[PDB]
RNA sequence: AUGGUGAA
RNA sequence: GUUCUUUGUAAAGUGCCUUCGAAGAGUCGAGUUGUUUGGGAAUGCAGCUCUAAGUGGGUGGUUCCAUCUAAAGCUAA
RNA sequence: GUUUGACCUCAAAUCAGGUAGGAGUACCCGCUGAACUUAUAUCAAUAAGCGGAGGAAAAGAAACCAACCGGGAUUGCCUUAGUAACGCGAGUGAAGCGGCAAAAGCUCAAAUUUGAAAUCUGGUACCUUCGGUGCCCGAGUUGUAAUUUGGAGAGGG
């Protein structure tokens, strides 16, 4: 294959070491917090940061009430190879592919994982309209061996797949996902999470400039705190 | 064949050294016409309704660079290897060596012009650099010296 | 004839420069030409000649949105020009049609096997039990593309 | 007649640009020499030449390594307008109303089309906004007369000034985009129909004494975003 | 001599 | 004359004190072959082998001194 | 990257903005140029021919003239003078100084603006149009903007 230079190897090694140190510190702090040995730590209460357009920063604590969250892959940092600790979490959510997104239920046990995978993904709480549009625009149903991933097309297919829990149409799945329904976990796993199209999706004179501008804006909009008690960063997913 | 003074060029820096030098130079791109014009208009608008430090930029003018050399003010000098009037640049390497100013020969005058918002720049030199890049400037100077004076110590010999 | 050059003159580095040329104050002082240009721009702005960049931004923000804010009215009669014929109405493609329109499997097989763009119908009417059971239609894109092609590829 | 290659050479324009101009002007073929000669005077050709010059200049600037210059060039650039091309093709408003059938069909089809690489999400959002405006105007005027749910979709017929224009809307289910269709050709029609529908909607709102473009209900836009979320005010 | 014209 | 504008830490001139302080090369010149003058030091112009220095070089008379700074250009009477 | 873009070069456009042809020719500025006519000299650096502008043209402010108590752009007249000088026969033939007419000196190259290519051609919208401003593009850094030509000149107090 193509020759590999030393600069890239050194940069990747340093970035991976930094990421591993951050992950180890965050995991150790979270484990101690769960043990209730909060006598000597930087902070005990959880924090969630909301950033929106000019930019305004809002810091709010996290409560035990369940909430709906949407997570989209970001493919970052640039020179950071995904570590095993983050690799397992990504594989569990099958979000390895870029631009992929899925819906998860916000719980106390999920907050440490969200913090661990915070730099790699962008999270937020979408509105009902956004969820409905996303579900009705894209979808996948695995059909019979079953090597086919044909897009969702018929309501009767929904009846055939689940059937038992009254899920007979796409609107039933939309309600179960948006609302804290019993079948929220079951439907989400079978939903074959969406593969959102990339932003620029182009290359050329104008496309290169647009991509450069988008990358420049991404750095300002998204940041990697790298702190042990780094609050979870939330953006307006409805815009996407 | 060609005399020793000719063929002294074309013994440019290696890929890594040239890339590092251009990366360092790209941090001191002189403001283009539009940038300077907008800055001046903003200053005028501020003055209309009611102390910056010395600006840092790469000195590139052939006459300006030659004036900077022979006074020991310049620290690094980049020399194009494709100057059609070769006589304009034949004396630059020897003059720099006599003055002791570190110098290097880079491939293409258009490459020098690109980093100075010009179609073609005969030479590109640095006089003053920010304290942050002072260590980087010294490291680049040492690397250029090692890769040019010692590696190509025979550049001034063997016709 | 061919011998290496000798550094008799370049062997010793020049410790001292060539000419003193005492430095002018402008080198240690902010540029005066820039100040002159700034004063000229200030004079132009005062004389109502140059719009400040903030004023230009404010004016342009109001502008660029006044489009489609004027009535345009308030053509094929030429012998060598013909109007574009519109498509005919529907051909009984109801989601819940009478059982007669439900083509038999033998004729449905012939419809499927036949070539494309030379077919009586682009669809197979079906008897769906409920409205909610109506599926999607991914062939609408192809039909619209064909219509667009025919619009500009019609030798009238 | 003059061959297509001959006409392109006479116009010395790119094949894609020539097709765009032909679609905008409605030329059909092997084309008449007089029609092609007349088409050469359209300002759209000058706009395309300016676009090509800007593209080459921007490529030069980006290759040189000056992002600021490219950004400034892009900011100063302006897109061409189809406002005057509409009038010549449709001298009278009734002609535009009659021809609005294909425009509405294409706009409604593209509104439900998912975002892809070929078409940016901005175009889809604009088409959805145009469709919402049209639906709100139709509902306010109560011009819907015929409904026919079919495999293709629901065939609507709005009696705009008694012209009973028939339009089709596909279902909301996801659509698998085929590779056979070339979106480049469809994009020109999309833009032309978007401009035509913008002008027609403004004219209709002015006739009905309604302010255009109306805003959208934000609280509804977070729940039932669509036709209902687009509030309209008479004055 | 200089500058041109014609021509079994 | 009448006026409307002036503009800005903007420009110019003189004396004093300090530090610097850059001048035209296939060019002069020699050689050689033709032309020019009534010109004895063919100066001047024309082909070509050759081709220099910057307290230097050219033009002259006396063992030194006198004048100028060529190889770039404009200017009404 | 088996790939894109730049620098440089070479060509096309019935593209936009520009100019040379020729005539006239007494005077001017260069090339070229004979014989009659008289004992290399002489008609003669003339006649004719060729090329280039004007109302005048060239030249013009010393690498000058002078050996004096020194003069101080070029130009034309008188004078120097029918002298010096040449040919030593025939003949050819100047110039300094002196008086008069008129008098204006300047523009580049050469040493860094580098604390800011600050210069300018062209397109466009306006106005107070032999032009001015804003914007845009290009020329330029292989040098356009300030000052200086020894009579000096430049950076500072």
């Amino acid at each position: 294959n193509k020759f590999v230079r030393a600069e890239s190897i050194v940069a990747k090694t340093l970035a991976t070491s930094r990421e591993k140190e951050r992950i180890k510190r965050v995991s150790i702090l979270e484990d101690k917090k769960a043990k209730n040995e909060t006598q000597h730590i930087a902070s005990g209460k959880d924090f969630i940061l909301k950033i929106t357009e000019g930019l305004i920063r809002e810091k709010t604590t996290y409560d035990g009430k369940p909430a709906l969250l949407f997570i989209v892959r970001v493919r970052g940092p640039l020179a950071v190879n995904i570590p095993n600790k983050a690799f397992k979490i990504l594989s569990l959510l099958r979000l390895v592919e870029t631009n992929t997104g899925v819906f998860v239920k916000l719980t106390k046990n999920v907050y440490p994982l969200l913090k661990v995978i915070a730099p790699y993904v962008v999270i937020g709480k979408p509105s009902l309209s956004s969820i409905r549009s996303l579900i009705q625009k894209r979808g996948r149903i695995i059909y019979k061996a079953e090597p086919h991933e044909i897009v969702l097309n018929d309501n009767n297919i929904v009846e055939e797949q689940l059937g038992d829990h009254g899920i007979i149409c796409v609107e039933d799945i939309i309600h179960e996902i948006a609302t804290m329904g019993e079948s929220f976990s079951v439907c989400n796993f079978f939903l074959q999470p969406f593969k959102l199209n990339r932003e620029v999706s182009g290359f050329g004179s104008l496309n290169r400039l647009r991509k450069i501008k988008q990358r420049e804006a991404e750095s300002r909009t998204r940041q990697f705190s790298n702190a042990a008690t780094a609050p979870v960063i939330e953006v307006d997913i409805d815009s996407l | 064949k060609v005399p020793p003074t000719i063929a002294q060029f074309q013994y440019t820096l290696d890929r890594n050294t040239a890339a590092e030098t251009f990366k360092l130079f790209n941090k001191y791109r002189p403001e283009t016409a539009a940038e300077k014009k907008e800055r001046l208009t903003k200053e005028a608008a501020a003055v209309a309704e009611g102390a910056s430090p010395k600006p840092y930029a790469v000195k590139y003018g052939l006459n300006h660079v030659v004036a900077l050399i022979e006074n020991k003010k310049a620290k690094l000098v980049l020399i194009a290897n494709d100057v059609d009037p070769i006589e304009l640049v034949v004396f630059l390497p020897a003059l720099c060596k006599k003055m002791g100013v570190p110098y290097a020969i880079v491939k293409g005058k258009a490459r020098l012009g690109t980093l100075v918002n010009q179609k073609t720049s005969a030479v590109a030199a640095l006089t003053e650099v920010r304290a942050e890049d002072e260590a980087a400037l010294a490291k680049l100077v040492s690397t250029i010296d090692a890769n040019f004076a010692d590696k190509y110590d025979e550049v001034k010999k063997h016709w | 004839p061919y011998e290496p050059l000798i550094d008799w003159f370049t062997r010793h580095e020049e410790v001292m420069p060539l000419t003193a040329v005492p430095e002018p104050k402008r080198r240690f002082v902010p540029s005066k030409n820039e100040a002159k240009r700034v004063m000229k721009i200030v004079r132009a702005i005062r004389e109502g000649r140059i719009i400040p960049p903030k004023k230009l931004k404010e004016m342009k923000e109001k502008e660029k949105i006044e489009n489609y804010q004027y009535d345009l009215w308030g053509n094929d009669h030429v012998m060598h020009l013909r109007a574009p014929k519109l498509p005919p109405p529907t051909n009984e493609e109801s989601y819940n049609p009478p059982e007669e329109y439900l083509l038999s499997p033998e004729e449905k097989e012939a419809w499927e096997n036949t070539e494309y763009s030379e077919r009586e119908r682009n669809f197979i009417p079906q008897k769906y039990s409920a409205l909610r059971k109506v599926p999607g239609y991914g062939e609408s894109i192809r039909e619209r593309f064909e219509r667009s092609l025919d619009l500009y590829l019609a030798p009238r | 007649f003059i061959t297509r290659s001959q006409a392109v050479r006479k116009l010395q324009v790119s094949l894609a640009d020539f097709r765009r101009l032909c679609i905008f002007k409605g030329i059909y073929p092997f084309y008449y020499a007089k029609d092609i000669q007349y088409l050469m005077h359209e300002p759209v050709l000058a706009k395309f030449r300016e676009h090509k010059t800007f593209a080459r200049k921007l490529t030069r600037a980006l290759g040189r390594g000056e992002v600021s210059s490219a950004k400034r060039l892009e900011e100063n650039r302006d897109s061409y307008t189809l406002d005057h091309i509409i009038k010549e093709r449709y001298p009278s408003f009734p002609d535009a109303i009659r021809d609005i059938d294909d425009a509405l069909n294409m706009l409604f089809l593209f509104s439900n089309l998912p975002s892809t690489n070929q078409v940016s999400s901005k175009i889809i959002n604009d088409a959805q906004k145009i469709c919402n405006q049209w639906l709100a105007y139709v509902a306010k005027e109560r011009l819907v007369r015929k409904v026919f749910v079919s495999i293709k979709g629901v065939y609507y017929q709005a009696n705009i000034k008694g012209e009973e224009v028939r339009w089709l809307v596909p279902f909301k289910f996801p659509e698998n985009i085929p590779s056979d269709v070339d979106f480049r050709i469809m994009l020109t029609f999309l833009e032309f129909y978007s401009t035509l529908l913008h002008f027609v909607l403004y004219k209709l709102y002015t006739d009905s004494g309604l302010i255009y473009p109306p805003k959208l209900d934000l609280k509804k836009d977070k729940i039932i975003s669509g036709l209902s979320s687009y509030i309209l005010e008479s004055r």
